[PDB]
C-alpha cells in the first residue's frame, strides 16, 4: 500500500505558473507509472498528465498540452507537476496517483491503485 | 477493453521454475491480436517475447528455451521461467493488444515485480 501525499497547492493569478509535487512512501517508487488528474466545482475528475516509472516518457491531456509538464525523480520519491500560462478553468483538486501501467493506458483512472488526497488549486483574474 | 489482471510481485526459487500470471476475462468484440513481455533493461524495457499471427519469438539466448507463455486458455498470457538466475530479479511486463470491431487497437500493460531467493 503506497501512500501519496501532494503539495504546493494554493491561490496563483491567471498568466501565472505553480509547481505542485507529490511524495510516495515505501521503496518501490519506480514499480509504478505516475499521473495528476484534477477535479473542478461540479465535473468529473479528469487526466492532467502521467509519467513512466522511468522519468523517460510523458502523457498529457489535450486541455493542458504544452503548458504543463509532468517529471519525477525517483531518489526523492517524487512526482512535480510544473503548471504554466495558468487559466482560471484550471482550477480544481488536484490529485496524485500511482498504478502499474508501464507505457500503456496512463489517461484512465482505473490504471491506478493509489490515490492522494488531493491539493487545491485556485486560478483567478 | 478486458482487464489485465497481475500480481504486484512474484518470488521463485534460484535455479527452479516459476510463473508470472498476467490473465484477462476474454471480452465479446475483443480480439487478442499481439501480446509482449518484456523486462527492464536499466532505465527501459526491452522485449522477451512476442506471439503474434506467426507464434512466439523469443529470439535472445538467454531466454530461449526456457520461457514459456500460457497459450491453452483464452486470456491467460502468463510466462513461466524455467531455471531462474538471480540476475532475473527485475520488473517484467506484460502487453496485450486487442482489436475492437470498429478496427481500432487498444493496448495494455503491467509491471510485475520477480524476485529471486536462494533457498525454500
Amino acid at each position: 500500500q503506497v501512500q501519496l501525499v501532494e503539495s504546493g497547492g494554493g491561490l496563483v493569478q491567471a498568466g501565472g505558473s505553480l509547481r505542485l509535487s507529490c511524495a510516495a512512501s515505501g521503496r518501490t517508487f519506480s514499480s509504478y507509472g505516475m499521473g495528476w488528474f484534477r477535479q473542478a466545482p461540479g465535473k468529473e475528475r479528469e487526466f492532467v498528465a502521467a509519467i513512466r516509472w522511468n522519468g523517460g516518457s510523458t502523457y498529457y491531456a489535450d486541455s493542458v498540452k504544452g503548458r504543463f509538464t509532468i517529471s519525477r525523480d525517483n531518489a526523492k520519491n517524487t512526482v512535480y507537476l510544473q503548471m504554466n500560462s495558468l487559466k482560471p478553468e484550471d482550477t480544481a483538486v488536484y490529485y496524485c496517483a500511482a498504478g502499474r501501467w508501464d507505457k500503456y493506458g496512463s489517461s484512465f483512472q482505473d490504471e491506478y491503485d493509489y490515490w492522494g488526497q488531493g491539493t487545491q488549486v485556485t486560478v483567478s483574474s | 477493453h478486458p482487464t489485465l489482471k497481475t500480481p504486484e510481485s512474484v518470488t521463485g526459487t534460484w535455479k527452479g521454475d516459476v510463473k508470472i500470471q498476467c490473465i484477462y476475462d476474454p471480452l465479446r468484440g475483443y480480439r487478442q491480436v499481439l501480446v509482449k513481455w518484456l523486462v527492464r533493461h536499466g532505465s527501459d524495457s526491452v522485449t522477451i517475447f512476442l506471439r503474434d499471427s506467426t507464434g512466439d519469438h523469443i529470439q535472445q539466448a538467454k531466454y530461449r528455451g526456457r520461457l514459456k507463455v500460457s497459450h491453452k486458455v483464452p486470456g491467460d498470457v502468463s510466462l513461466q521461467i524455467n531455471t531462474l538466475q538471480m540476475d532475473d530479479r527485475n520488473h517484467y511486463t506484460c502487453e496485450v493488444t486487442w482489436q475492437t470491431p470498429d478496427g481500432n487497437q487498444v493496448i495494455r500493460d503491467k509491471i510485475i515485480e520477480l524476485r529471486v531467493r536462494k533457498y525454500n
